[PDB]
């Protein structure tokens, strides 16, 4: 029970930072974007990226 | 529109905050109930409601209902939100395992519930500002869980603690070396900066600098009140050169594990003695590196300074401080480390300090707050590590800690953790050619 | 004409300096302070 | 010994004389509005180098 | 008609910048409301060099102001000037730059790049012609050195042909303010040498030195340390603004000033700064007395000419003078001691003049110097950085902000390249 | 001369319109009572386009105040300037239209429409030659959407050639007031595309978004929402109303605006919406209008054009304009960024310079340009509809008042036709 709790707590942490997860899928692969895209949210992205 | 959240935990922490919060109300002109006697300087430690009521941004938590009651029913009754001013259920009773496992556990959920309800009202938050101890159970074990939960719930917020270290020569608690070793696993990588205020500074500064004999804790806490007001005033009062909180962190701290500075409030002088001399910028800077004025019982001549941060208040001209720094750098006795040739800051605030009624401090044209990072605090643990292993060698006072659920092996894990931290100050004190 | 122009320019700086120093005795004697820079418990 | 904290009410001669506060009334307005963004389109006259508009008269 | 737009980044950049707009508004007859209240028509006929024309009478100065702490923006707006400034032009962040180059150039200052490059763009299409750029900043913190160098890069691709000027406040060991100042400045000037055309270096030590030794005042705070010292040099652009006899604008002065396209670091100076007591003790003409500025008691940088050679010298003059005695003093200052001058450049000095002096002085001069002794100001901060890089003193606040170990080595090597060239043309 | 009758519908249209009849009154110098105290006769020349002429020095608006809810009409009757409005022109029902299109179009809506038709027929018969009608509502609300589309369908049957200028608030994409905004909007879009000849796509989100940063007001209430929509439809009719260098009317705009007669959904915009703490520094001249007109923020449809090519552009300029400087900028905007401009039309920019200055302002215009990006709303409301249609969500209280499943599919299919028509005419 104690072991599956961390499995079912770290599965909640990453899946609740999903807004961050979508943005981090842009800070990888298409790199040289990270300085002016990292500290943002999902709505700041796709609107910042509109500007570019 | 920038603000600093404070949390005060422990009997030591709550009463040094009563001296902190009496000074905050008397700095900004706020009555002991909340309303202004009749700016944006309130919005660092104070939230403005529909009326003139300024609810304080602190949350006071302790497991003893006795010490929380006299501020619940004192002259600051109407100031504090009565659900912010949270009590406990039973005393932690000088036991790390009690404050970490069995009785401090039923208060984490309610404390973190109030930190969330306070941080969302926040809009430009800079970081936390912790207040605890090292001796008792709730000053050491209950704050350990706080650093455990705030590191994962917040993360990138820069937390600062004004710890009160166990004194090397006098002491008030028997098992407080046990409490001051196990807390070090959670003040190393779960604390961004950690100020140490030992009970040997105002032990004798209140005797030699101030002509008053026989000081008590309501005079101990005022000097701890003055320094925190001096640090945050750069966030709070305008200046010729301001030092933000994040400004202050990356500059004073060398290394991720070396964030344990000393402290010094230089113009601590009595009213009947202050008119006997002029208090210049050069004089008050020369009087702050003296080994009889630091906040921790450690001789700075043994160590070498890494980087020093100076915050000046009130009437200070930024040429005399540059003359003061150059004059105090050329003396051989105060020796710095080779890999940091500059090793200095200045910080200017226009507003001079206030003095509380009944205080023994005299108000000044200029006040300097010297915050030094030394490797002379390496031997701050030397008289505590020898204090530790002598008691630990024959399993003295161990049955209570293992009787409350704490494993035996976590004593030696904190033992080797501080031994490695002592090795770091031996590594950085060696010159490289 | 250039001699009198330099003659009139130097005494203009003499006239500027006494007006510069008479401006001193105004702020030095009266010494206004804005209520925004006073403590809330000092105002009455 | 904790009742002495808020015990003595202040004199008019305790607090500092220069209450120089921070006066963020303008930046609070500027943060509320979004900072200027060029989601706008070309409106540029053809800015040229030397000579603005040639007459080319009396010859050519 | 011929426009340059000002750039202001940093607390030091804003304070010097705000004081700069006080001096030119005093000179051009512009009040702290925008309207004209001066005397001569020779003041408004070139209001289109620094100022933009508002609805009626008012002249709004074009100057982007940026910082990460909004307290400095509150100070410039609630200041002895400020209503002339444009609130839409005021742009800032939420949290400070933390005195860290990496956080002020990569992770926190990069969110404002779109907004700060916008207000440059909207102040670039309103120009009949863009003569150049102009920035006031510093090399101490991330607001001025971090975002400032990020402003240097982002403008350079969009306007490559146009020149661009920076007013840098370089660190000094005698006036130490930040322990990270040797990290910040040695990595900033990597981006002040690749994509700039001419830059000026104004350290605080010589600012304190000339304000004590010459001006004869007791407490030099920063306000009066810029009005009669630092903002007077910024009026070198009077050739763009005032009629002169033969004049050198920011393009003309700089093109025959820098010898090689990556060696442009200059020493500023202002000639008449006598005292408030000894002004009626000497003559405001140009003898060998007030024109031989070889003694560095009237110099805005620490390193003196005695330890190097002058590559190229410029001097813009103000007032009703004739251009022989300024020309024969050039004969008299080069031939009296030619051992301190570059041999293969036979004419090392430039003279420009304007007919309208600043008010209060009937004759004024501003001096700019390219010296091979400026490496002494760069070699000293090299050892401030290598000793602090050998033990990695404050490195990990750079490592976690998206920048690796290698950019420190490139910045150290490029300055070590720069100090080697100033040494290579030392004697030749 | 030419005349316009306003057929304000629902909450939304009356709040817009009563404040529109505010602005027109202030534009004509008309007092809250209605007596003409204006100075320039140019106001009095074409005043009968809006102000039908009553007795006692006083004109009454042609506004047929139409609503079903008992108390929307009490607000505009008790409004500050509400005294001008004719009491017969205050027709109201005795039940609320439940924010449902069905009840506002078949049972509770379609009883007042008989009484509504009687008075609008009277007002048009009183005047001489109509340029075209005006109508304002929201597609989200019940009597805005249902009773709104009851008008235009039953208006055109004896006003065919009059241009139907229904200026509706298509429901805001982000800001969702009513839960069942998708149903009410979809049925209305279905009955505006063949029905109306000219419609302006207006979104409360864009109404918010303009007034956050351009007008600087930190609280865009319902008042300044009504400021903005009033200003874009005083502008499209001012050049008829007031003397002009290049005169353009409602017909003259649309014949120069809609290329194929099902593209009536236009995209409004007003240029000089400067911050009221920043109007001091603007140098308010032609190039900064044309820049601000052609700006993604300053348009009351929440969509950004950019993706959508401008099929056609109007600029109904107000004020004293340099005519060269207007003429140059209109090409210079068009030629320099030709990507969002259709290639099968070489020049799609329409200019309508009108002599009189705007109210208080020096000079203005009205961008009502047709982009194919208007489909972005119609795509959003469509998915918003089919999310709720696929389980027949609020359809249960629709069939009782007189719907069927078929009209729900027909409205969704027509709106798929509308987006596909926009995708097909963009090349
Ligand atoms: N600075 C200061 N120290 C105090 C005060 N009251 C007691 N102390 C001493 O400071 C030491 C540390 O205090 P704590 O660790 O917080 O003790 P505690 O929180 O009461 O212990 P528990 O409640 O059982 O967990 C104690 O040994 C006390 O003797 C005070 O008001 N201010
Ligand atoms: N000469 C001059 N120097 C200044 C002034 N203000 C600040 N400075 C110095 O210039 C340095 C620049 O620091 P800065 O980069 O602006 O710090 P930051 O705002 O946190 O980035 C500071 O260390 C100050 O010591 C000024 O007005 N004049
Ligand atoms: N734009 C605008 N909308 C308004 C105003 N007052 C109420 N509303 C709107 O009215 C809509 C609600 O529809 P409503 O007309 O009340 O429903 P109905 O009366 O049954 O047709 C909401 O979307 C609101 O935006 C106003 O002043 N301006
Ligand atoms: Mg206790
Ligand atoms: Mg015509």
């Amino acid at each position: 029970l104690r072991e599956e709790t961390r499995v079912l707590q770290l599965q909640l942490t990453a899946l609740l930072q999903g807004d961050e997860k979508v943005v981090q899928a842009v800070i990888r692969e298409w790199k040289s974007e990270k300085p002016y895209l990292k500290n943002r949210t999902g709505q700041q992205a796709l609107e910042h990226l509109d500007y570019r | 529109m920038r603000e600093c959240i404070s949390v005060h935990v422990g009997q030591a922490g709550v009463q040094i905050g009563n001296a902190c919060w009496e000074l905050y109300c008397l700095e900004h002109g706020i009555q002991p109930d909340g309303q202004m006697p009749s700016d944006d300087s309130f919005n660092t430690f104070f939230s403005e409601t529909g009326a003139g009521k300024h609810v304080p941004r602190a949350v006071f938590v302790d497991l003893e209902p006795t010490v929380i009651d006299e501020v619940r029913t004192g002259t600051y009754r109407q100031l504090f939100h009565p659900e912010q001013l949270i009590t406990g259920k039973e005393d932690a009773a000088n036991n790390y395992a009690r404050g970490h496992y069995t009785i401090g556990k039923e208060l984490i959920d309610l404390v973190l519930d109030r930190i969330r309800k306070l941080a969302d009202q926040c809009t430009g938050l800079q970081g936390f500002l912790i207040f605890h101890s090292f001796g008792g159970g709730t000053g050491s074990g209950f704050t350990s869980l706080l650093m455990e939960r705030l590191s994962v719930d917040y993360g990138k917020k820069s937390k600062l603690e004004f710890s009160i270290y166990p004194a090397p020569q006098v002491s008030t608690a028997v098992v407080e070396p046990y409490n001051s070793i196990l807390t070090t696993h959670t003040t190393l990588e779960h604390s961004d900066c950690a100020f140490m205020v030992d009970n040997e500074a105002i032990y004798d500064i209140c005797r030699r600098n101030l002509d008053i004999e026989r000081p008590t804790y309501t005079n101990l806490n005022r000097l701890i009140g003055q320094i925190v007001s001096s640090i945050t005033a750069s966030l709070r009062f305008d200046g010729a050169l301001n030092v933000d909180l994040t400004e202050f962190q990356t500059n004073l701290v060398p290394y991720p594990r070396i964030h344990f500075p000393l402290a010094t409030y230089a113009p601590v002088i009595s009213a009947e003695k202050a008119y006997h001399e002029q208090l210049s910028v050069a004089e008050i800077t020369n009087a702050c590196f003296e080994p009889a004025n630091q906040m921790v019982k450690c001789d700075p001549r043994h160590g070498k300074y890494m980087a020093c941060c100076l915050l000046y208040r009130g009437d200070v001209v930024p040429k005399d401080v540059n003359a003061a720094i150059a004059t105090i750098k050329t003396k051989r006795t105060i020796q710095f480390v080779d890999w940091c040739p500059t090793g200095f800051k200045v910080g200017i605030n226009y507003q001079p300090p206030t003095v509380v009624p009944g205080g023994d401090l005299a108000k000044v044209q200029r006040a300097v707050c010297m915050l030094s990072n030394t490797t002379a605090i390496a031997e701050a643990w030397a008289r505590l590590d020898h204090k530790f292993d002598l008691m630990y060698a024959k399993r003295a006072f161990v049955h209570w800690y293992v009787g409350e659920g704490m494993e035996e092996g976590e004593f030696s894990e904190a033992r080797e953790d501080m031994a490695a931290l002592e090795k770091d100050y031996e590594e950085v004190g060696m010159d490289s050619v | 004409a250039e001699e009198e122009e330099e003659r009139r320019e130097f005494e203009a700086g003499i006239a500027a300096e006494k007006s510069f120093q008479d401006k001193i005795q105004g702020i030095l004697s009266t010494h206004q302070v804005v209520p925004r820079n006073i403590h809330p418990m000092r105002r009455a | 010994n904790s009742s002495n904290y808020g015990e003595f009410l202040p004199m008019p001669q305790f607090f500092p004389c220069y209450y120089t506060p921070r006066e963020q009334v303008f930046s609070s307005h500027i943060r509320a509005t979004g900072f200027y963004q060029n989601n706008t389109l070309n409106t540029a006259p053809d800015r040229t180098r030397t000579l603005d508009f040639p007459n080319f008269q009396h010859t050519l | 008609m011929r426009e340059i737009v000002h750039l202001q980044a940093g607390q030091c950049g804003n304070q010097i910048g705000a004081k700069f707009w006080e001096v030119i508004s005093d000179e051009h007859g512009i009040d702290p409301t925008g309207t004209y209240h001066g005397d001569s028509d020779l003041q408004l006929e070139r209001i289109n060099v620094y100022y933009n024309e508002a609805t009626g009478g008012k002249y709004v100065p074009r100057a982007v102001l940026v910082d990460l702490e909004p307290g400095t923006m509150d100070s410039v707006r609630s200041g002895p000037f400020g209503q002339i400034f444009r609130p839409d032009n005021f742009v800032f962040g939420q949290s400070g730059a933390g005195n860290n180059w990496a956080k002020g150039h990569y992770t926190e200052g990069a969110e404002l790049v779109d907004s700060v490059l916008d207000v440059v763009r909207k102040e670039a299409e309103s120009c009949d012609c863009l003569q150049g750029f102009q920035l006031t900043h510093s090399l101490g913190g991330g607001t001025g050195s971090g975002m400032g160098t990020l402003l240097i890069s982002k403008i350079r691709e969009e306007y490559p042909d146009r020149i661009m000027n920076t007013f840098s406040v370089v660190p000094s060991p005698k006036v130490s303010d930040t322990v990270v100042e040797p990290y910040n400045a040695t990595l900033s000037v990597h981006q002040l040498v690749e994509n700039t055309d001419e830059t000026y270096c104004i350290d605080n030590e010589a600012l304190y030195d000339i304000c004590f030794r010459t001006l004869k005042l007791t407490t030099p705070t920063y306000g009066d340390l810029n009005h009669l010292v630092s903002a007077t040099m910024s009026g070198v652009t009077t050739c763009l603004r005032f009629p002169g006899q033969l004049n050198a604008d920011l393009r003309k002065l700089a093109v025959n000033m820098v010898p090689f396209p990556r060696l442009h670091f200059f020493m500023p100076g202002f000639a008449p700064l006598t005292s408030r007591g000894s002004q009626q003790y000497r003559a405001l003409t140009v003898p060998e007395l007030t024109q031989q500025m070889f003694d560095a008691k009237n110099m805005m940088a620490a390193c003196d000419p005695r330890h190097g050679r002058y590559l190229t010298v410029a001097a813009v003059f103000r007032g009703r003078m004739s251009m022989k005695e300024v020309d024969e003093q050039m004969l008299n200052v080069q031939n009296k001691n030619s051992s301190y001058f570059v041999e293969w450049i036979p004419n090392n000095v430039k003279t420009a003049v304007c007919d309208i002096p600043p008010r209060g002085l009937k004759m004024s001069a501003t001096f700019i110097g390219n010296s091979t002794a400026i490496q002494e100001l760069f070699k000293r901060i090299s050892e401030q950085f290598t000793a602090m890089f050998r033990r990695k003193a404050f490195l990990h606040w750079y490592t976690g902000e998206g920048m690796d170990e290698m950019e420190f080595t490139e910045a150290e090597s490029n300055m070590n390249d720069l100090v080697s060239e100033y040494q290579q043309y030392q004697d030749a």
